[PDB]
């Protein structure tokens, strides 16, 4: 409500909350059937077609007080299967245990495990594709008294094998 | 887009001495060429190392309430010795820029400063039936530079009606405190023409916005500073005119 | 299969032909609707002529698409689907009409009164379109004064580029039964090339 | 040698509408634009009014504008500056100069006037 | 066309091409009978290429001209000189043009004014213009105009 | 009036005025028909002849607070054409956009686009030759609070192809 | 690359125009008003596309 | 005339140690030989590196009201150790000079100091029917030097009835603050004779005038200093005379 349309709609704040297994972020990899991935450049191009194939890669640039450390778990759950709600659950699917203290930028390439040869860009049905999910593997550890709530940024893009077809559009007044 | 991980702290100090100027870069590595094109010569009068030396603009202070900053090229450099003269003494002038934005903070400061170089960055005025609008002076802040806000550019719309989350389409590097202190941008000469009237038309727009907010450990420096060092690359002008002494 | 390393991506292209620049814009879209007539009546409003300045800026569909870039060069093809009908509720008649459509190169005299010399133009290209046949078509190549059309021009002197002006009128004289006609203009930019890619204008124009 | 004789300079009083005049020797008015500059007491020279009689292209200073009127003759080759509604700041020494020009600028001028002070002071 | 000496001479032919050199002997003097004074004056002479805006009021924009060539001549020195090459729109200047559309050729316009501002002592000045056609070539030779022009 | 004959007759002061298109300096390149170019050494020699050919070059040494920057537009308008009054106008003729910040000294060589083979050094007519014109392309930008009005100097000279003829003179008592 | 055959807009193409350069000169008293004919055709590089039609009753 | 653009700031510090003297030049490059002629030997007694070492005159202060300064050679150097002795102990003496005028200011000071070396610079006295006029002492200020004014030399007339705007005919360099700090002038021996009486006849005249006024940012040093370092080049004298001990 308040953070949409303002510049805070990009700052993902790792809070000073407990080890609640409820993910710290779950993104539905269903391009048009999920409002978030439709405002990205990659999403904009996908509003000019009907089909899309290939992989999409996710990057996570951590912006936390150098000294600060911790381990997060970026996980992906293939199409159809319900979004992982508990750590352990997600921990069993495709996941990278990204180390805050070691490398700042985390990349996770989501593959092309699709039924047909071309998936939709319409909300006819909610054909739940992937699920980019980030969980608290450990927790954040901060030196001395440095702000206990720092932020992260997420970047999405296409891969060289990404393609589109059937030029359609929607422009209004 | 700029997903790099040099080392983290500091390794070597390699100093860039171009003519009379001398910068001591954090290192030097981690440089982004805009669109992968180097500033070349028009394929005139070439003032070389005399007009190709580092001029440093005003160092602006990044504080917890900072919404951002933005400059214009050549504009900013219109008050800098030789390049400034060559800008007001010619009708033609094409010259690239090596924008080297350095930002120093402690291992106790956190934040992300993204430097977006926008070609032909017209600023906020949903007046399509008429751009330019804001007077020459309100459009040309010069060395001091203008500021974004929550002559009124809205930060989330990059001050031009286009979400900052897309800004990453332009050439850019993210100075993410915990990583590099330095950010390097070489912008080649981009314009609709071969060469142009530098005083009128603004070839580039360096805009430094805050991606992550500033957070200093307990009590420290309430604010850190960001420096812009720019240098004209492969500068040419045609043709002097009555050294119109002021 | 399920793999997440950090490579570059995964494989190599997989065919993207219809998404190429040439095929992105290779779709003609309406750009304006010019209404004329042949008034026996002295309607010094619609008075035969109708002049429209060639600007994409009027229609949205073509606009956003062109805004995804900062610079462009494009040979411009125009199509003229001309349709007519009688105004007044009367069994009045007419012979097939011939419309003159004029393309006027950027930076020329713009015609006012349907009368005046500027309608003869020893230089300006024109197209005499007899009604009831396949719509008319002319291709005006890159008529820019610069090396590219500036979609978003930064700086001072909005007259974006100036692609010219179109003037249409009836050639036939004053018919007792007044005939209205709408001149639809289509614009297929061909051989298009673009430069610096900006973020898309999100809002309303 | 081009001569511009600055005449019509005398004491007025806050709201005065005096006029200045200068002849053109050695050259035809239209060959040179014509202007005025005032040396404000203890200050640098400021451009006031300038036009080229060739086609008459009027240009005034920011303060001066509206009130003062620059006009030119091609028969007697004279410039007539109708200094209307003179104010206390306008108590300066005027000078008529020929430019190129076609307006107010310290330089860009060739031949200069001798000197004349129009004092805008209400006294008894 | 204004002066006879140069006219008849040029009429002995029908066509010509000639790089045109101009010289400006500028002389001045004071008008009024007065011991009035003046500082040395600077005159601006403007050559305007054929088919441009002709200056009216000594004021107007057309006196700045980002394009039109000009010559600032300080008084009391050697006269000024500029060479305007064959500025014909055709392949030769037509001395006698036959047919319809007299604007013979149009070699341009000269505008001269004083640059200095209004001097108390009014100064008149006469600008003599000299024309040496150089690198001249001519074509069909007519009989000489016998009479008065 | 006041600045002639004093040493200030050389300091060209770039003021703290607006973006008025009225040039910041227009020099008439009409040697004797313009009082300014007749006091130069190059002018003195031209008072001993009647004719002159070849090019003349203009130099502009900016004397402004190192840090200070800006862009000026030195423009030339060929013979006959009226002196450019607006920036844009001048900007279309031969002009160099000299950068204050980059190079201090600006040179602009005015060519020999003359009608005849030898031009005059007399005020018979005002055969307006060239027009060296300097305009504010941008404006001056100053660091901190350094004096906002600095000066420039102009230098004129002959080129190797410059020549004179017909020895005449004028000496008086 | 392809122009229209419809009256949507009057995209004025060319203008074949004939003017009196001189005037007609006639010997003796031969009729002072004679006629001319005009012929139009396609060139070898002329082509068409998208088969459409319009037949009525 | 002196239209150069070295670098701008500072690059290298190359020190000139000639004998007992040691100057540390700003660099060393940007040197102007007067008329392109080096000081040679008469084509005698050659006191070499003993009489060929850098003597430094009084450092004068350039302020907002300064009209200029001027010196005489050999004169100035008549009170400098060995060269001074050799000047008063001989009847003959020919020696060149490497006038190296250095001027330091901050990147916040603006101005132009032109150094004009005038051969046989007689100073103001429209008394053609009689030059010299002003007494030996009023004509020879020595190391302290004399000053121009708006023993009275008028600055715009270079103190000799000839407009300073023409002064540029003599050998010279313009120390333009924003450019070089240093100015180098090597003046070869110029005189009507082969060798001469140094005490009487003044071979040269170093005159440093202010082309642009001094303007220091907001508040700084109210005045900067200018130094003159001169050195006798290829000095010869004939012939000692009763080491006339004082």
């Amino acid at each position: 409500a308040t953070k949409k349309n303002t510049m805070e709609m990009y700052r993902v704040r790792l809070s000073d909350k407990p080890h609640t297994d409820d993910p710290i972020l779950c993104l539905s990899l269903s391009p048009a059937s999920d409002p978030r991935l439709s405002h990205t450049m990659l999403g904009e191009i996908l509003n000019y077609y009907t089909h899309w194939a290939g992989s999409l890669k996710f990057t996570f640039l951590f912006c936390g007080s150098m000294m600060a450390t911790g381990k997060l778990l970026v996980s992906y759950a293939p199409p159809g299967a319900d979004p992982p709600k508990k750590r352990k659950e997600a921990m069993l699917g495709t996941h990278v245990i990204w180390d805050i203290g070691l490398q700042s930028s985390c990349t996770m390439v989501v593959p092309w495990i699709s039924n047909t040869t071309y998936r939709q860009t319409i909300d006819d049905s909610f054909t739940e594709g992937g699920y980019i999910s980030v969980f608290y593997q450990t927790r954040i550890v901060v030196p001395l008294s440095t702000p206990r709530e720092m932020d992260i940024l997420g970047f999405v893009s296409a891969c060289n094998d990404f393609s589109v077809r059937l030029l359609r559009d929607t422009t209004h007044i | 887009s700029p997903n790099i991980e040099a080392c983290g702290y500091s390794d070597r100090v390699l100093q860039l001495t171009l003519g009379n100027s001398t910068i001591t870069t954090q290192e030097a590595a981690n440089s982004v060429v805009a669109y992968g094109r180097w500033p070349e010569y028009l394929r005139p009068t070439e003032p070389d190392v005399a007009a190709c030396r580092f001029y440093t603009l005003d160092t602006v202070s990044w504080t917890k309430e900072s919404r951002g900053w933005w400059w214009k090229l050549p504009d900013a450099l219109r008050d800098m010795g030789l390049f400034g003269q060559n800008m007001y003494y010619h009708y033609l002038g094409r010259s690239g820029y090596t924008v080297h934005v350095q930002c120093n903070a402690s291992k106790f400061h956190q934040g992300a400063l993204g430097v977006f170089a926008v070609p032909e960055m017209c600023l906020a005025g949903d007046s399509n039936t008429t751009t330019m609008h804001t007077s020459y002076q309100n459009a040309n802040p010069g060395e001091k530079g203008g500021t974004f806000t929550g002559f009124c550019p809205v930060d989330y719309l990059l001050g031009n009606g286009t979400l900052l989350g897309n800004a990453f389409v332009f050439p850019h590097q993210i100075i993410n405190l915990r990583t590099n202190n330095c950010a390097t941008l070489v912008l080649p000469y981009v314009n609709s023409l071969s060469i142009d009237s530098m005083v009128k038309h603004n070839n580039w727009g360096i805009a430094i916005l805050p991606l992550a907010p500033l957070n200093f450990a307990s009590e420290s420096s309430p604010e850190i500073p960001i420096t812009l060092t720019i240098a004209p690359m492969c500068c040419e002008f045609n043709g002097l005119r009555n050294i119109t002494l002021p | 299969p399920s793999d997440t390393v950090q490579t570059r991506h995964v494989v190599q292209h997989r065919s993207r032909s219809e998404s190429s620049i040439e095929s992105f814009f290779a779709r003609g879209a309406c750009v304006t609707i010019m209404t004329v007539d042949n008034p026996a009546s002295t309607t010094n409003k619609d008075k035969l002529f109708a002049v429209w300045k060639i600007t994409y800026k009027d229609t949205v569909q073509l606009r956003r698409k062109l805004e995804f870039f900062t610079y462009s060069r494009f040979d411009m093809e125009l199509t003229f689907v001309v349709t007519a009908n009688f105004t007044e509720t009367n069994n009045g008649h007419a012979l097939n009409q011939v419309y003159q459509i004029m393309y006027v190169p950027p930076g020329a005299p713009v015609p006012e009164k349907w009368d005046d010399y500027t309608w003869q133009t020893s230089s300006n290209p024109s197209i005499f379109y007899t009604y009831g046949t396949a719509p008319a078509r002319i291709s005006v190549p890159y008529v820019g004064i610069s090396n590219a059309y500036s979609h978003f021009y930064d700086g001072f002197s909005a007259s974006l580029n100036d692609f010219g002006i179109l003037a249409v009128r009836v050639v036939n004289d004053h018919n007792p039964t007044k005939v209205t006609s709408k001149i639809r203009v289509y614009l297929k930019p061909k051989h298009i090339r673009v430069w610096c890619p900006r973020p898309p204008r999100a809002v309303a124009y | 040698q081009v001569q511009l004789q600055e005449s019509g300079g005398g004491l007025v009083q806050p709201g005065g509408s005096l006029t200045l005049s200068c002849a053109a020797s050695g050259y035809a008015v239209s060959r040179y634009s014509m202007g005025w500059f005032r040396q404000a007491p203890g200050k640098e020279n400021e451009g006031v009014a300038a036009i080229d009689s060739s086609g008459v292209g009027t240009t005034y200073a920011d303060s001066v504008k509206g009130r003062f009127t620059i006009s030119r003759d091609n028969a007697k080759d004279t410039v007539y500056l109708r200094m209307n509604s003179l104010k206390p700041e306008d108590t300066a020494i005027y000078y008529c100069a020929s430019g190129f020009g076609l307006s107010l600028s310290r330089y860009t001028y060739a031949y200069w006037g001798q000197g004349t002070q129009v004092t805008v002071s209400s006294h008894h």
